[PDB]
């Protein structure tokens, strides 16, 4: 334990500059939804609440890009756990309060999927959230966007059952907008495919409903 | 710090073609063949105080993309009609809304097509409802 | 209860029903929890504006909102197990409607009347025009009116005979030269624009009679 | 002006089988029903130079075609005489079709969604999804309507041809006969109707005038005889009940022999009075 | 369709005094000229469901109304059957005027710039600047035309009522008299014209069939005396020359007795033969 401490209560925006796991203590001025991440979403963070310590969301998976969407209350203390990495380039933790559609993603870790090929099978293994807890996946459909071209996408898991919510994302100067694409996807061994636009960005929210395995394994299979 | 449409020069293309570039022809705006001239280049600047973007022509850096009283996009001196609120729906793909309500609705850039052909069409300002209208989709590409 | 601040912008253009938030009880591991909402906007008039997924807690809005009609909604959420017994006390949830600048400033009158002495000194208050704006006074500048003078008839003996305070709408004499015999009547087109003069605008006439 | 308080049906150029249909406040594109739920009254405003499109639903008498701004959806709301409930009827001469533009915002016009079977607003194009057919409801109901014609005196009996070898017209019991069914067709230039008997490829209900009073079906000589054309006029406070007059001499009407309700009586033209024998139940063949 | 190959004039609803005017490829708005410079032939293309608007210029015969896309400019160019040379003719049933929309871009319609006196474009709105009055050029030229009428034998003589209390009609040298001028008014229902002499307010040109070929001026308090009405048909390959025939009997043309170009010759009807004594110059009086 080498707890570093943020001097004053975070406002809406904040940037905290930084080979061993340490913790960052902070409070927020206004209760609300916060996006917390490193640069650039490396490494993945975990966040805790100081009981008066309880886990909230986030995983510890090496080389895995992600950010946190979490509801922070003004009259509570929170801890960010940053794991050991590699001392090449300096890091920093970014804090932004979100009043928009990101509300649909609390309290979830949002995985950044950045290695999708034209077609084929893809799977991403993370530590599974507890029953009724959330893990999300932000991905871009391969290919150039033309509001016409489309790939077929099969989303499913291997052991744990979960309810999926699929959003399409658009961005303004105010942040993300989330548009409903598909609700109530039963993910365990799901054979249903959905046609999604090439070049479009999507976010899948996964609520674990059956904890059958320590790791949750999201599959993204792409056909023409 | 701003990842959303950073300041600088861009080329503006319609989603219908990758070889037609936006430029002023007479007092109108249309998509034409690549010319490598300053008029097909557009300086995009963020206005922090009004939370929007203004876009000026490089050949005439004092003229901004605006709109007249006839539904046409125009190139004129800076005014609130030059204030755009872009919606990024894909990589470098935007919907360009007027910051202020026009006729009590969201209005956007709109290029008409004849089977995906947009040659000789003027860029217009028309009502917007969603993110699925190809005619209101434009690619802004640095630099 | 795990519920964040909830808000939705007015004039949503479609994609209904839109997801606002997945609310939950952290006692949801103990038994299967069934969710429901009550209050105006839910089960009470206007009914069906907001709905919730009973088994998942997904709170949704079913239609466009209008902040000038209703600025906030007061709902109560209910968490209940299969036998009807509550697992949580009913929780109050306020849903605020975020403002858009969708209301044009409106002058109280099409034409305002005023009178000014022939030899008044610059700085002399003449009359006051006033407009109103229906948008959010508290959180935005969407109702922040800036008054300006657009034109003056006639353009004699100068272009700027008068000036208007952009915050108050009070019109004062700017330059000297008001002659009753030669120019007894003045018509100014005054403008009222929100967003501190950069937003939506409107015009009215200020008719000023010069006298002895 | 000329369409004020006209009751009409509105169908799609993109698919002439789909009509504007009002159900539970919703508006859908539905198959031809020939009832009042597909009938709309055009209410003109002299100041707006625009029209309200009011549904003729008898249980909901104040529902008008409404644009649900800021969405692009179309439905019916209570008539509050608002700008989003007024419309510009623009007639494309040549097609004789209409573009129906919003008075609130003429940039937007009616667009037929043939997949969702509803209406939305769209900007203009050259397609037929924004073109519509506006027809007087009597004409649209009767035109190309293969029907059976019963005198209101007896609804189990039907005006028919004897058979293909006897073109005489008589009254008889109904039994799904090709000689018992008629296809009404409307000629635009003549503004009159023809009753094609379905047992013939081109046999038309005719008042032969070489004979004094005689109703026989006869071959279709085009642009020739006006005794082969008719004018159909509805009866008040009755769903499907009409009166049939001739075009040659409009004083003569289709008549069952007054007042014989028999199974072999003739069908004849007769001077127009209007008793229960000169009125007809024009139903759809079940 | 119904307006294919019709020669029309096109005027503005915003200013009914301004007409589409063409010369040397340029299109502008100008006052009523009653000549080919403001005459347009509407040419319908069945497949495009749109019209070409072709100028009736007698020197360059292949010029059609063209949008110089993507600019705001409208002109007449050589016909190449181009998309920017076709137009949707939309009749606003609400106020009997036309919206002229581009076939290349149905969002854009003709806009009347009444200050610059020319044409530009605009998206659809409720303004009268995008509304146009299309009309048959003969009706447009003759309706409400206060004119002078001269025999082609002598273009210094005029058809006149002798004086205010002499309702006879003879021939006399033109001398600026109110009795020497006529206001032509068109009747839509009768498809005919009347000649109101400008020394009263009900005296029309009429054939006194009670007494042979006598033509006089009489009161028009009887609407339906067909002898009061006339048909004005243009002579082929002429600029302002017409034949004038009565409606009660169309075989009776307005006739100058003889022959004679004398200063008191009788005006009458006579059996139509088509000679120079039955041809008339209708001109704008100085
Ligand atoms: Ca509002
Ligand atoms: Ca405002
Ligand atoms: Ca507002």
């Amino acid at each position: 334990e080498n707890i570093q401490e943020i001097n004053t209560a975070i406002s809406d925006n904040y940037t905290y500059n930084i080979n061993n796991p340490f913790y960052i203590l902070f409070t927020v001025n206004t209760t609300g939804i916060y996006k917390i991440n490193a640069q650039n979403n490396l490494p993945s963070l975990k966040i805790y609440e100081a009981i008066g310590i309880n886990y909230i969301t986030g995983f510890d998976s090496p080389n895995a890009k992600s950010y946190l969407v979490v509801l922070l209350n003004k009259d509570k203390n929170y801890y960010i756990r940053v794991p050991q990495t590699s001392s090449n380039i300096e890091n920093q933790i970014q804090f932004k309060r979100e009043e928009g559609d990101l509300r649909n993603l609390m309290n979830s870790s949002v995985n950044i999927i950045d290695n999708l090929n034209s077609t084929g099978a893809h799977y991403y293994t993370r530590q599974s959230p507890d029953v009724h807890d959330y893990i999300s996946y932000e991905f871009t459909i391969p290919g150039n966007f033309n509001n016409k071209d489309t790939s077929n996408i099969r989303l499913y898991t291997s052991y744990n059952q979960g309810i999926g919510t699929l959003f399409r994302v658009t961005e303004t100067i105010d942040g993300y907008n989330l548009i409903n694409i598909q609700q109530n996807l039963h993910l365990l061994n799901n054979t249903n495919s959905i046609r999604l636009l090439n070049g479009a960005i999507y976010i899948l929210k996964v609520e674990v409903t059956e904890l059958n395995n320590y790791n949750i394994r999201l599959h993204i299979d792409i056909t023409n | 710090e701003r990842t959303f449409l950073p300041n600088g020069n861009y080329n503006i293309k319609s989603i219908f073609s990758g070889s037609l570039y936006l430029n002023p022809v007479s007092k109108s705006l249309t998509f034409s063949n690549e010319s490598s001239a300053n008029n097909q280049k557009w300086n995009v600047e963020y206005m922090a105080e009004n939370r929007c973007f203004k876009i000026s022509n490089v050949a005439e850096p004092n003229k901004y993309l605006s709109y007249d009283n006839f539904g046409f996009i125009s190139l004129d001196s800076l005014s609130n009609r030059c204030y755009w609120f872009p919606i990024k729906i894909a990589v470098n793909t935007y919907i360009m809304l007027s910051l202020n309500k026009v006729n009590e609705l969201d209005y956007a850039w709109d290029i008409y097509d004849t089977n995906e052909n947009i040659l000789s069409q003027p860029l217009l300002l028309l009502p917007n409802f969603d993110i699925y209208n190809s005619n209101q989709m434009f690619k802004l590409e640095k630099i | 209860w795990v519920i964040p601040p909830i808000s939705c912008p007015e004039n949503e253009k479609g994609e209904f029903p839109k997801n606002l938030v997945q609310i939950k009880s952290n006692r949801d591991k103990e038994t299967k929890v069934f969710y429901s909402i009550t209050g105006q906007g839910a089960d009470k008039p206007p009914v069906g504006v907001f709905i919730i997924e009973r088994e998942t807690g997904w709170l949704k809005v079913t239609q466009p909102l209008d902040r000038e009609a209703i600025a906030k909604y007061i709902l109560y959420s209910h968490a209940v197990s299969s036998n009807g017994e509550a697992v949580e006390d009913p929780m109050e949830i306020v849903i605020t409607v975020t403002d858009q600048n969708d209301n044009r400033p409106e002058f109280t009158q099409e034409v305002f009347e005023g009178s000014v002495a022939e030899g008044a000194v610059p700085g002399t208050s003449v009359m006051k025009v006033s407009a109103t704006d229906a948008d959010d006074d508290v959180n935005t500048y969407n109702a922040a009116i800036a008054y300006t003078i657009v034109s003056q008839d006639p353009e004699l003996p100068h272009k700027n005979m008068f000036t208007v305070n952009r915050d108050t709408g009070v019109i004062s004499v700017l330059t000297s030269g008001l002659d009753r015999e030669s120019y007894p009547t003045y018509t100014l087109v005054v403008q009222a624009a929100d967003l501190q003069g950069e937003g939506l605008s409107t015009t009215a006439k200020a008719v000023i009679t010069v006298k002895d | 002006n000329s369409l004020n308080d006209k009751i009409v049906t509105i169908s799609c150029k993109a698919d002439t089988n789909l009509f504007f249909y009002q159900v539970a406040g919703n508006v859908s594109l539905f198959q031809q029903t020939r009832n009042y739920l597909e009938r709309w009254r055009l209410i003109y405003d002299s100041n707006k130079a625009a029209y309200k499109i009011k549904s003729m639903d008898i249980h909901n008498t104040n529902l008008v075609l409404t644009w649900n701004a800021p969405t692009h959806n179309i439905s019916t709301q209570q008539d509050s005489n608002a700008d989003n409930q007024y419309w510009l009827l623009l007639k494309d001469i040549g097609n004789n079709s209409f573009i129906i533009a919003s008075y609130k915002n003429p940039n937007l016009v009616l667009y037929a969604d043939t997949v969702a079977r509803n209406l939305k607003l769209s900007t203009l194009n050259n397609s037929n999804y924004i073109k519509f057919i506006i027809e007087d409801y009597i004409i649209s109901d009767l035109n190309n309507f293969t029907c059976k014609i019963s005198p209101i005196l007896d609804l189990n009996k039907v005006v028919q041809q004897v058979d293909v070898t006897n073109l005489n017209v008589n009254l008889y019991t109904w039994d799904y006969g090709r000689n018992q069914k008629w296809t009404i067709r409307y000629n635009e230039e003549k503004a009159a109707y023809q009753f094609f008997n379905t047992i013939l490829s081109n046999g038309v209900l005719t008042w032969i005038f070489s004979n004094g009073n005689t109703v026989r079906v006869s071959s279709s000589n085009d642009q020739n005889n006006d005794a082969q054309y008719w004018l159909i006029n509805p009866v008040s406070d009755t769903d499907e009940t009409y009166t049939i007059t001739n075009l040659r001499d409009t004083t003569k009407a289709l008549d069952l022999y007054g007042g014989q309700t028999a199974n072999g009586t003739a069908i004849q033209v007769f001077n127009y009075h209007g008793d229960d024998n000169q009125k007809w139940n024009i139903r759809n063949p079940p």
